[PDB]
């Protein structure tokens, strides 16, 4: 049953109001960049324009609740998922060596208050290690996620 | 970011498949 239910929309609606600090039911570039800044980032207006402009259907330069709702289900269509999958490697790969090492993966997890045991991280690398290079590359990372 | 918010779902349900 892939039919969307009214109760499920309420579950993401509560989270939706947290990003829109204005309370006007719309997200403005100032509201997103201001909270995005907390993530220790410093993006430019032109960079955010392309991201928001792509999902802007009313051309109002803001994301309205229904525009947001479409993105949430868009995960099933996997339309932008390709962009997030390629972008996520950039955030997970802190060294930028093009390969993610074991020490690097624990760091991003720690900043989010998350932490597992070495055996858990050791086994995870063993299962994802397809080429056997000892490190995870873009090939293994994209291939690991394209599983049925 | 519009796409950044999309990632939350990938690390939520997608990370669950691990166990
Ligand atoms: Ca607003
Ligand atoms: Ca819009
Ligand atoms: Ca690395
Ligand atoms: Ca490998």
């Amino acid at each position: 049953a892939d039919q969307l239910t009214e109760e499920q929309i309420a579950e993401f609606k509560e989270a939706f109001s947290l990003f829109d600090k204005d309370g006007d039911g719309t997200i403005t570039t100032k509201e997103l960049g201001t909270v995005m800044r907390s993530l220790g980032q410093n993006p430019t207006e032109a960079e955010l324009q392309d991201m928001i402009n792509e999902v802007d259907a009313d051309g109002n330069g803001t994301i309205d609740f229904p525009e947001f709702l479409t993105m949430m289900a868009r995960k099933m269509k996997d339309t932008d998922s390709e962009e997030e999958i390629r972008e996520a490697f950039r955030v997970f790969d802190k060294d930028g060596n093009g390969y993610i090492s074991a020490a690097e993966l624990r760091h991003v997890m720690t900043n989010l208050g998350e932490k597992l045991t070495d055996e858990e991280v050791d086994e995870m690398i063993r299962e994802a290690d397809i080429d056997g290079d000892g490190q995870v590359n873009y090939e293994e990372f994209v291939q690991m996620m394209t599983a049925k | 970011m519009d796409v950044f918010m999309k990632g939350l779902s990938k690390a939520k349900e997608g990370v669950v498949a691990a166990a």
